């Protein structure tokens, strides 16, 4: 066992063995930008592929150009936490390397004229930092994956649902990435149509004239011939007969043979089968049968040159003698299958005013562009750029292979451009499927929807960027002279830096990080959305996507998601699953071979996997592989059924492999509602954490990951020994086998203190490690927040019961002890933020002073002379925290007040009073201030003493590395010198500085004793760089807006006890409201003394079934009864071996578990720091599909000496009696949630009013009112309470007199209104008499 | 309007109004210059939809965008609408007097009580207090009771008492589906900050104590704390008026 | 209108086409068109000249530095009072829009939080009125003509 | 799906019957959503159409009204006389099913004594008042609208009656969801809007394509009634 897991091991319930490890939860969000930043000798990603796509730009006129070489990126000026404190983006330069090249048209292309290189600046990127977010403008954010439809063609059709016959409707449509929309549609009357864009629609055939094609090559491709002979002037057709399928004949089929079917009859198998079995050749029919099919080719008289029948011309026996009696001997017709073969482009043909080229381009432009006649170029050039242009279409990498696939060619790679196989592939394939081929696609599938990421999101936007700056360097090669012309005159750099800036700061992907908990950041870098730029609306989403589909299976979690209107848009990421080259999502899989399931993975795609037939992971082995049994439940082809052992092709790798990572967490998932399991999943991500963190008794196995991957706690790089430790940072001295040559090899880390995390929670972190022990690498050396020892703690775990209680627990309510508010479990602390800002006036500047006019002394103790509070201070509502004074325009005074004035002599001053005050109800202490001053301001005595401090303990932090490398290199000139003798205690009585001067060995020695004096330099070489470094960055100035001359932040910490009206639950779905706090002897007790701490209503588990949490109770009770035993033979004072034999005994209980532990190999020091952290209960482990049953849970509680039944007889604490029945008393784990009712609540007298319509503004940060709105006014009148109502509508919101009449009507003890007219109705009236309306009040 | 920072605000109206301004100057200097007509035309065509594009901006074309790439709001869609004039402040407003807050059961009341916060009620009850204090002379000036407030005397929490005492209050939870949504209570001053009520009447609101929040609102004139009284009290509530049905029974 | 006038000044007998006179004064209609409208709050053509003035500067500094220079680093090379460098970078931004969306829905405005400040708040109007009749009160004490001083004092 | 659920909660599900389990949640948690908002539309709308309907005046005096009985359809009684005709006004002088049975002044409002005394005697039909046949205009009168349902009283003069429909039509909108005649018990046999012709067989036919068949019970009250196909052969 590893060494910080060998502390406290948590006992395993589960059966499965594992075969694949848990990956890297943040793979998704690092392995995308890494493959944008980086360099690509081959294109297709990122800047590489986004420079290779613009460059070169070539003169307008043919002259210059420009050519990119490569580019790199710099090093950022400020690092995380500086960017952070100072609030500014974390970003890194980027700097290409161009050439302009000119050349000359008079020699023949000649291009050795001149050279011109450089290296130009395009703007900052900024940088994905190593947990995966984004600092900008001092803010954490994420970027959010979106799930949207590929590129590519996609068949369709309406069932039956568009025309009244109950006709179903078949269309397709293409999608580039980036482009024009094409699609084809069939009509009730078998017509082709096409549209582009969705605008007015066209007949087919119109877009194969614009091809050059011609009614004989249209009529070529689409159709079958079969030929007519003239010899005898007796009508003869070659014949296959399979071409007469399903027909009835109107004459006699005669042959060599059997004259086989005639009139009445028609054609069954048999018959077919007798014509080709003989090989029936060309057959005489009679001449009224061909009289009516249309003709393939274009038929003309070669005498007189007039033409008998066009192409595309019924026949009948007028032409047919017509074209006899010219000499014609062959005829060519469309053969038709009025069942599978329809006549539909032929008859499509027939309804176009098109006959030719031109006049189907033409057409095409009056469509396009109505309102102007075109001409022979316009038409042609806005044809050729529709979808025959790289620069204004592209179908992505990924289209072109979702194009070739769904046509069944097999080519993966090709052109971004259509062509003209493409667009005939597409009508044939619709009209295939018209004819009862193939079916259509449906666009829910997970083969239909992909994924893209950071990665790609930044490049497209990049390169919109690249675009508009090559739009405007094509123009300075044309005007000028290209002679005294550098590349950096050329490229204006703002469109870029604009472009990204834009998208990382105020896209919709780009958001606000959630940060409550470890496990709060982990859900939200792995969220998918279908929200955003190219994605659905909430408004316009149906019900069919917003479902579950059978291929989200593996590949999303099908329980947590929002419940309000975005219940089914957004997702979440389960366990295991992965991402492809193009973005589809994927599963692993076992092999199974020979009906042995074997240990190699396959991760497969939702296409590929309904193709076989797949087995469970509830299924049992013989021990190499072997099923234990002959009919297996499987899936296949998107249903489950039983299967025989030999039909298996591959298996699941886990039980768990269906969840996500935020519903992993609950222990017995498998016994709750699915409406339930969603808010306990949901709730899992708000709760807070307290002062002291606790484990859960009863967990799945799945907290050291999330808080590990999480990288909220401070984690060993390398292997050694712990040098020092302290509250604020270790230094983990590193092992020899892992030590680097080169240096000293001292590993040093900073914690974290007390620092505000994004939504006013605290952020601290504490060391787990003690002074001199040892550490592997991958150990964990300190706690974040939420965290025990390297394991997720989000809540603590509480002694409960399940009974009524005088009407306490009434809906949902929930009963607390006072010893749980006395023993501060549910304690939390909050860091607030607040800032005073100076600035310019037209008047002069303002001040921050302490010298602040028409207040008391008193008022100004715990301020210092520079005018700001000190640190450590305790401060309430209306205390000033900054001191500022503004200059004042002179004012007016009322004769009454001027008569004061001259009585009392008093006079006021130029200046006014706006200081920086605590918020009311708000009592908290300073803990940190700091201030911010413009360059070319002085700086203040309080700025001055924060950079002298923090120069102060900047410089003490970098003079202890030296001692590691100065002094340990004098002990190795000390046997250098010392060579050719020994005077060791001799030399250890003089100072060691005067080591250089000492008896003087052979020349050897001596020139290396002044290498020793190099050295000894290179010291200091590299000592002061970095100091001066440092001190620089300190001590110089920022770079504030255009205005503010300085700022000055404050820092208060609340503490927050647990109070009625804050919202409590459990990870069961269970949640609710505490109603009381009541004394400890108010309690039920059990017969030994011990009361309880939270009381809950049983009423509340049936009618939900989420039980789950009777089982949990059941299972914590059993955890604890096993501590508590531990805990008597630390008391009792009992040997070793007791508490060897116990442990054991505790360890093996249970089925054929996977988990073996044995102590036999435990040293005495491990086994009693193992029993010292057991001795408040035994942690177990249940994983979510593989968990305990309820005889083990017996079985445990037994070795405990507790109940069975886990039921217990309790008394009343207030009367001493016994209640009736047996009650159910245990351990549960619970959960504070961000939901206080300290925030909640909110009241208004009176205040601010609105611009315009001058009624109360809203919000409990705006100090607002409440809305009455449009449905209460219905209440109200139904009431018929009409006093009430005028009073709500006219003096209490809206009426300007009135509203100040009243207040000083209730101030006299007069309660009583004289209502006016609103201002929203005088609004009203303005804004319609500005419409030419003439509307008014007539009396 | 301007911001702080130095940075302004303004309506889409004046971006509206300055196009038709300097669309119809610049035809009174065509019109003096005698242009050629194919210019004096296109500068009638343009003067007409910028005022079509001032009065209803979509519905004669394309509609005209500003520089952040949204359309302009025009005269038309200030009325009309979810977010018009008529409906959003017309028919429903924002009022003084008023607060919210968390509920929880109180199983100790009476049918015709609630329990209020001191807090809560200290804040909506000011300009009462303010004239009840300088009533009994403790207070010289109404300024005077404004710090004396400010300051939590202890006469404040006497003064107050006798305030609420026989007022009444409305209390309110969304969504409003029938008239039983508004009913109007007698205040108890609890400690605490949440909102206590009856077990009695959560059916006829559809709430429970799983996080529910409730509004409070207080009447001030006469008449409307006698139609309080009268119309709106709890106990007169009993039977429902779809059906003549009871509404009050145990759970 | 500048096209109108290079018909009107135009001189064949000089040689050279019409174009070549002709482009400078369609330029500069267009150019003074666009510097006296085209803005919420007009600023006058010197300062749109200063303004551009500057922009080219940070430009090319912004190229040949790397960063974006200080408000020193530009009054240094345009030659000009540091405090006038500082006048000009206000006079440059443009009115936000009372319908801009704030937040992840777009039902809530910049202009609903936008509060007015010319009025009075009822405690001041009571405060007055207080004030108003104890003076009348006081004024009353003293001989009637000895009021009537200060009343029109 | 053709293979059930074969587990309970107390023994704890696969991961198959899970998944399967996860998709009528959603669909469900997704209708309530979607539902309520169609269910506020309505309401407001009704709200809209009969917002200014207040009752006027005290009597408008017609003799006009509507015929209330028991609905006896798709199966057995479904609702009472009694539940009809609680707190309405009696349009014409009712008698118990002898003649001259008078009970009335011919305003009666029916509360629960007189329902009681006509149950006691056995009435399946009383013509009584409406709205939609009141002769006040600009409003109804308080005889045509009868009992205030939550006070339990004759309605009062200048009650918002409009708000009061539509808030109750309104407010339970979201719970909804979006070969041969046999005879149970003995009774006469009735027909109604019939012609009738004897069989060559022996029994009863009739040319009647609208006719109507009624169960009566010891007193005639009629418990059941079905209507019978055209051309069918009446067995008795
Ligand atoms: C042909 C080519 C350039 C200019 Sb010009 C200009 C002229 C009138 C009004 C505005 C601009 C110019 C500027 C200084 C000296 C001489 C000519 C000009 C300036 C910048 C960019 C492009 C053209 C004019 C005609
Ligand atoms: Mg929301
Ligand atoms: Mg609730
Ligand atoms: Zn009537």
């Amino acid at each position: 066992y590893s060494y910080t897991e060998k502390k406290r091991i948590r006992k395993d319930f589960g059966k499965r063995p594992q075969v694949l490890d848990v990956p890297y939860l943040l793979s998704i969000q690092l392995d995308s930008f890494q493959k944008f930043i980086e360099q690509d000798p081959e294109g297709q990603y990122g800047l590489e592929a986004a420079f290779r796509s613009v460059f070169p730009i070539q003169s307008y006129s043919g002259n210059s150009e420009l050519q990119y070489v490569s580019y790199r990126l710099g090093e950022p000026v400020f690092d995380v936490q500086e960017c952070q404190i100072r609030g500014v983006t974390y970003s890194a330069p980027l700097r290409v390397k161009l050439r302009l090249v000119i050349y000359e048209r008079e020699a023949p292309e000649g291009t050795v004229k001149d050279i011109k290189e450089q290296e130009v600046y395009m703007g900052e990127i900024p940088l994905m930092t190593d947990n995966g977010t984004f600092v900008i403008n001092g803010t954490e954010r994420v970027i959010v994956s979106q799930l949207h439809r590929s590129p590519g063609v996609f068949f369709d059709s309406d069932k039956g649902k568009t025309h009244s016959s109950g006709k179903v409707l078949y269309n397709a449509r293409i999608i580039p990435y980036r482009g024009s929309w094409l699609d084809f549609e069939f009509d009730p009357k078998d017509n082709l149509f096409v549209r582009i864009d969705r605008r007015r629609k066209l007949p087919a055939t119109i877009i194969l004239r614009a091809l050059n094609y011609t009614t004989e090559q249209i009529l070529d491709l689409f159709f079958e011939k079969v030929i007519f002979e003239i010899r005898d002037n007796k009508l003869q057709m070659e014949l296959v007969p399979e071409r007469l399928r399903g027909e009835t004949a109107s004459f006699d089929i005669e042959a060599n043979g059997k004259v086989y079917v005639e009139k009445g009859r028609r054609i069954t198998a048999r018959h077919i089968r007798q014509l080709e079995k003989d090989d029936v050749k060309l057959i005489e029919v009679p001449v009224e049968y061909i009289a009516g099919k249309v003709v393939a080719k274009d038929y003309i008289d070669e005498s007189t040159g007039e033409l008998i029948c066009a192409a595309n011309m019924e026949l009948s026996l007028d032409l047919l003698a017509k074209l006899s009696q010219s000499g014609h001997k062959r005829i060519e017709t469309l053969f038709t299958n009025d069942l599978d073969h329809g006549p539909y482009i032929s008859e499509t043909l027939r309804v176009d005013p098109t006959n030719d080229r031109l006049s189907a381009l033409v057409e095409i432009y009056r469509m396009m562009r109505p309102g102007e006649p075109p001409t022979r170029e316009a038409a042609e050039s806005l044809f050729e750029n529709l979808f025959f242009s790289e620069d204004r279409y592209d179908l992505s990498a990924v289209g072109r292979m979702k194009f070739n696939r769904s046509l069944l060619r097999e080519e993966i790679e090709g052109s971004g451009i259509l062509s003209k196989d493409d667009i005939i592939d597409v009508m044939k394939k619709l009209i295939d499927i018209r004819n009862g081929k193939g079916e259509v696609d449906d666009i829910d599938h997970l083969g239909n929807r992909r994924i893209r990421s950071v990665g790609e999101m930044a490049e497209n936007q990049f390169r919109v960027g690249l675009v508009r700056v090559e739009r405007a360097v094509k123009e300075r090669l044309s005007l000028g002279d290209l002679d005294t012309l550098m590349p950096q005159d050329m490229i204006n750099a703002k469109p870029i830096s604009a472009a990204v800036k834009e998208f990382f700061g105020s896209s919709q992907l780009s958001q606000f990080m959630d940060q409550n908990n470890p496990l709060s950041e982990i859900t939200h870098k792995r969220r998918i959305s279908a929200l955003g730029p190219g994605g659905l609306t909430r408004e316009r989403a149906g019900f069919e996507v917003r479902d579950v589909h059978p291929t989200h299976y593996g590949r999303v979690c099908p329980i947590e998601t929002p419940e309000g209107p975005n219940i089914g848009l957004i997702n979440s990421l389960s366990v295991y699953a992965q991402t492809n080259e193009y973005g589809f999502l994927e599963t692993p899989y076992r092999k199974v071979t020979d009906g042995v399931v074997t240990d190699e993975i396959h991760y497969l795609s939702a296409i590929e996997e309904g193709n076989y037939v797949i087995a469970q992971a509830n299924s049992n082995l013989d021990e190499e592989g072997h099923f234990v049994e002959d009919l297996v439940t499987c899936r296949s082809k998107g249903e489950s059924s039983l299967f025989s052992r030999d039909q298996v092709d591959y298996m699941d790798v886990s039980t768990q492999q269906v969840v996500s990572v935020g519903a992993s967490l609950i222990p017995f998932l498998e016994h709750d509602d699915a409406n339930r399991a969603l808010m306990g999943a949901n709730m899992q991500r708000q709760a807070v954490p307290t002062l002291r963190a606790d484990k859960p008794l009863v967990g799945t196995g799945m907290e050291r990951a999330v808080a590990v991957d999480s990288g909220v706690t401070a984690v060993a790089k390398r292997g050694g020994v712990v040098q020092y430790v302290d509250a604020s940072r270790i230094v983990i001295k590193v092992n020899e086998d892992e030590m680097y040559p080169g240096e000293a090899g001292i590993d040093i880390y900073n914690l974290t203190k007390y620092t505000r995390s994004n939504q006013n929670t605290c952020i601290n972190q504490m060391p787990c490690v003690s002074l001199g022990e040892p550490v592997e690498r991958g150990d964990v050396l300190a706690d974040g927040p939420s965290t025990d020892l390297g394991e997720l703690a989000l809540g603590q775990n509480m002694r409960v019961a399940f009974m009524p209680w005088n009407g306490y627990n009434f809906e949902d309510s929930i009963l607390v002890s006072e010893r749980v508010v006395q023993e501060d479990r549910f304690t939390t602390i909050h860091i607030q933020e607040l800032a005073c800002v100076s600035r310019d006036t037209k008047l002069g500047p303002e001040e921050i002073t302490a010298d602040i006019p028409n207040v008391g002394e008193a008022a100004l103790s715990k301020l210092d002379e520079s005018g700001i509070v000190y640190i450590g201070a305790e401060v309430t509502g209306g205390d000033i925290l900054v001191g500022k004074v503004t200059p004042k325009g002179e004012t007016q005074l009322t004769p009454e007040e001027k008569l004061l004035r001259a009585i009392f002599g008093e006079k006021a001053s130029d200046v006014k009073d706006s200081s920086l005050r605590v918020p009311n109800g708000v009592s908290g202490t300073v803990i940190d201030v700091q201030v911010f001053t413009r360059d070319g301001v002085e700086k203040d005595k309080r700025a001055l003493e924060i950079e002298e401090m923090q120069l102060k303990q900047a410089k003490k932090d970098l003079s202890e590395e030296l001692q590691i490398l100065e002094a340990g290199l004098f002990s190795r000139i000390r046997a250098v010198l010392v060579a050719g003798g020994v005077e060791a205690e001799k030399l250890d009585k003089l100072p060691r500085d005067r080591w250089l001067e000492l008896g003087l060995t052979d020349e050897e020695k001596q020139n290396q004793l002044e290498q020793l004096a190099e050295q000894y330099d290179e010291l200091k070489h590299e000592f002061e760089k970095k100091l001066e470094a440092k001190r620089r960055k300190i001590t110089q100035g920022d770079d504030l807006a255009p205005g503010v001359l300085k700022i000055v932040k404050v820092y208060l910490a609340v503490k927050r006890r647990i109070q009625p009206g804050d919202k409590m639950a459990g990870r069961h779905g269970n949640k609710g409201v505490i109603s009381k706090i009541n004394p400890i002897e108010d309690m039920p007790y059990d017969e030994n003394g011990t009361p309880v701490d939270i009381v809950l209503n049983p009423l509340g588990v049936p009618s939900r079934m989420n039980i789950g949490q009777i089982l949990e109770t059941h299972l914590g009770m059993a955890a604890k009864g096993i501590g508590d035993k531990i805990n008597a033979m630390l008391k009792q004072q009992q040997e070793v071996a007791k508490l060897r034999e116990f442990i054991q005994r505790a360890y093996d209980l249970g089925a054929d578990v996977r988990q073996k532990v044995d102590l036999s190999t435990f040293s005495d020091e491990e086994v009693m720091r193992l029993a010292e952290n057991l001795r408040k209960g035994m942690p177990i482990a249940t994983p979510v599909f593989d968990g305990a049953k309820e005889a083990e849970i017996k079985e445990l509680l037994k070795l405990g000496d507790l109940p069975t039944s886990g039921q217990i007889r309790l008394y009343d604490g207030r009367t001493g009696e016994q209640f009736e029945r047996p009650v159910t008393v245990g351990y549960m784990y619970m959960l504070k949630l961000n939901h206080l009712v300290d925030d909640k609540m909110h009241a208004r007298s009176t205040g601010s009013y609105s611009l315009v319509t001058q009624q109360p503004l809203g919000g409990k940060a705006q100090f607002g009112g409440q809305r009455f709105g449009e449905m209460e006014v219905w209440a109200l009148e139904a009431y018929g309470a009409a006093y009430t109502l005028q009073e709500m509508l006219t003096v209490k919101s809206d009426d300007v007199n009135g509203r100040t009449k009243m207040y000083k009507n209730i101030v006299d003890g007069n309660h009583q209104m004289e209502p006016g007219m609103p201002e929203s109705f005088n609004v009203l009236l303005k804004e319609i008499r500005s419409l030419g309306i003439n509307i008014e009040l007539e009396d | 309007v301007p911001l702080d920072g130095g940075r302004f605000a303004t309506s889409d109206l004046n971006d509206l109004y300055r196009r038709v301004i300097n669309r119809n100057n610049r035809l009174k200097r065509l019109l003096d210059l005698a242009a050629p007509d194919i210019i004096v035309r296109n500068e009638k065509r343009m003067l007409q939809e910028a005022v079509d594009a001032l009065l209803d901006n979509g519905r004669r074309g394309r509609a005209i965008t500003g520089s952040n790439k949204r359309p302009l709001k025009s005269l038309a869609d200030m009325i009309k609408g979810k977010q018009g004039r008529f409906r959003q402040n017309l028919l429903g407003k924002r009022v003084d007097y008023s607060g919210r807050s968390v509920i929880t059961v109180g199983p100790y009341l009476r049918l015709h009580q609630c329990g209020l916060p001191k807090k809560m009620a200290l804040e909506l009850f000011k300009p009462f207090i303010y004239g009840k204090l300088e009533l009994r002379g403790l207070a010289t000036t109404i300024k005077a009771a404004k710090k004396m407030v400010e300051r939590e005397e202890a006469v404040v929490w006497d003064i107050l008492d006798e305030v609420i005492r026989e007022h009444p209050v409305l209390l309110n939870r969304a969504p409003t589906l029938h008239r039983l949504g508004i009913q109007a209570f007698e205040p108890v001053l609890i400690e605490g900050k949440a909102i206590q009520l009856h077990p009695l009447v959560c059916a006829a609101y559809n709430a429970d104590f799983d996080g529910d929040q409730m509004a409070v609102h207080v009447p001030l004139t006469l008449e409307a704390q006698l139609e309080a009284r009268a119309l709106m009290m709890s106990t007169n509530n009993i039977l429902s008026p779809a059906n003549g049905e009871p509404i009050i029974v145990p759970s | 209108i500048g096209l109108m006038k290079a018909v009107d000044k135009f001189e064949y007998r000089r040689g050279y086409k019409f174009s070549t006179y002709a482009t400078w004064w369609i330029r500069q209609a267009i150019t003074r068109s666009i510097a006296d409208q085209a803005r919420t709050i007009r600023i006058p053509v010197h300062m749109i000249e200063t303004i551009n003035k500057l922009n080219r500067i940070s430009r090319q500094m912004l190229q040949e530095m790397g960063r974006e220079p200080t408000p020193e680093e530009l009054a240094e090379r345009m030659l000009m009072p540091e405090d006038k460098i500082r006048k000009v970078l206000k006079i440059a931004k443009e009115p936000i829009s009372m319908e801009t969306p704030i937040g992840d829905d777009e039902d809530s405005h910049l202009g609903d939080f936008i509060e007015d400040t010319t009025l009075e708040l009822p405690l001041d109007s009571a405060t007055t009125e207080s004030l108003r009749a104890a003076t009348h009160d006081v004024l009353a004490g003293l001989t009637a003509r000895e009021a009537k001083v200060l009343r029109m004092r | 799906i053709e293979t059930p659920i074969t587990a309970n909660f107390r023994e704890g599900l696969n991961v198959l019957q899970y998944f399967i389990s996860t998709h009528g949640a959603r669909k469900g948690l997704a209708d309530t959503a979607l539902k309520t908002a169609n269910s506020g539309y309505l309401t407001r709308r009704l709200v809209d159409v009969a917002q200014d309907l207040v009752v006027t005046e005290d009597d408008c005096g017609t003799h006009e009204g509507i015929m209330m009985t028991p609905v006896i359809e798709g199966g057995d009684v479904k609702e009472p006389l009694r539940d009809r005709v609680l707190g309405r006004v009696t349009a014409e002088d009712v008698l118990k099913p002898g003649t001259a049975d008078i009970l009335v002044p011919r305003n009666t409002l029916l509360h629960e004594q007189w329902c009681d005394l006509l149950e006691e005697n056995s009435v399946d039909a009383v013509k009584v008042r409406s709205v939609v046949s009141c002769d006040t205009d600009f409003g109804v009168c308080a005889h045509c609208y009868g009992r205030d349902l939550a006070r339990g009283h004759i309605i009062n003069k200048g009650e918002a009656i409009g708000v009061i429909a539509a808030q109750s039509i309104g407010e339970p909108g979201t719970q909804l969801t979006m070969s041969s005649i046999q005879v149970k018990n003995k009774g006469s046999i009735k027909l109604s809007n019939v012609k009738s012709v004897v069989n060559s067989s022996g029994k009863l036919v009739i040319t009647s394509r609208n006719t109507e068949l009624k169960l009566i019970d010891e007193f005639g009250r009629t418990k059941e009634s079905y209507k019978v196909p055209y051309g069918a052969v009446l067995a008795k």
